[PDB]
């Protein structure tokens, strides 16, 4: 989202007040985004996930170390999403 | 800042990484084993 | 080092994904048949200009965040101490990596329709985002 509003169309916005020239650019930090984080999220939680299954010897200390991860790693990327960027949109309308 | 003079150092980095694949890869076959950390007192 | 895995190959990937559409751009400025073994390099290395800093200081994060659990005293601290270790060393490895062998060896070797499920709510959320700040707080 920095780097969308400190590319070329980072030139409009400081410059004039353009707020569907803003949300353009908040639209493709937005499905650039998907790419890269719905792997990262998925990865995290694919590669984390083994452990959460608690049978075997160790595997109640290590299913308990991990849940707690797993469900914050559901909830911090579903609602960061949407967090950050109405929260980013907002924040530049002040200084603005 | 790194990212740069990291390119230059391109061959030997990988023999680098080849002796250290099969050095770190000899240190895991003779690595002690327990349960447990010793956490007594 | 089991809970760790999953941000390693974190390391790499944003970092090469960055790469994947730094490559599909120069793909669609220049022509498409033309091409040396220095023009597919100064594209990844690109890559590497932007998220370069982003991901090594958040691993950076990830393992300094962490830290504090060091600070457990006695059996519970004998028992953490070693896990948080390697968590960190997993870490420390794959960030030392992915500045000296990651971007070397990924230059050298339906996403549409999940895009369809979010944006319609994306672009509401921009309604009086504040809203959706306000539901964000009675989570």
């Amino acid at each position: 989202l920095r780097h969308a509003i400190e590319a070329v169309p980072s030139l409009n916005n400081p410059q004039t007040f353009s707020e569907q020239k803003l949300d353009e650019a908040l639209y493709h930090g937005a499905v650039l985004r998907v790419r890269p984080k719905a792997m990262t999220v998925a990865v995290i939680i694919a590669g984390l996930l083994p452990i959460l299954w608690g049978t075997g010897a160790g595997s109640e200390v290590m299913s308990r170390i991990a849940a707690p991860m797993i469900g914050g790693m559901i909830t911090a990327p579903l609602l960061s999403l949407f967090i950050i960027p109405a929260a980013y949109k907002l924040m530049w309308l002040h200084r603005h | 800042w790194i990212i740069r003079r990291s390119v230059a150092n391109r061959f030997l980095v990988l023999m680098g990484a080849l002796f250290l694949s099969i050095w770190g890869t000899w240190t895991i076959i003779n690595t002690p084993v327990d349960a447990l950390p010793d956490l007594s007192d | 080092i089991a809970i760790a895995v999953g941000a390693m190959v974190d390391a790499a990937i944003v970092m090469i994904e960055n790469a994947h559409k730094r490559l599909e751009e120069w793909q669609h400025q220049h022509p498409d048949a033309t091409l040396d073994n220095k023009t597919r390099w100064q594209v990844i290395t690109d890559a590497s200009v932007e998220v370069g800093p982003a991901l090594f200081i958040s691993l950076l994060i990830i393992t300094l965040s962490f830290i504090p659990i060091f600070t457990l005293e006695g059996q519970e601290g004998r028992l953490f101490g070693p896990l948080a270790f390697t968590k960190t060393y997993a870490m420390a490895g794959a960030a030392l990596l992915a500045i000296v062998v990651i971007p070397i060896l990924m230059g050298y070797w339906l996403n549409r329709f999940l895009i369809r499920v979010y944006h319609p709510l994306l672009l509401k959320v921009l309604h009086w985002p504040k809203t959706t700040l306000l539901v964000a707080a009675l989570s």
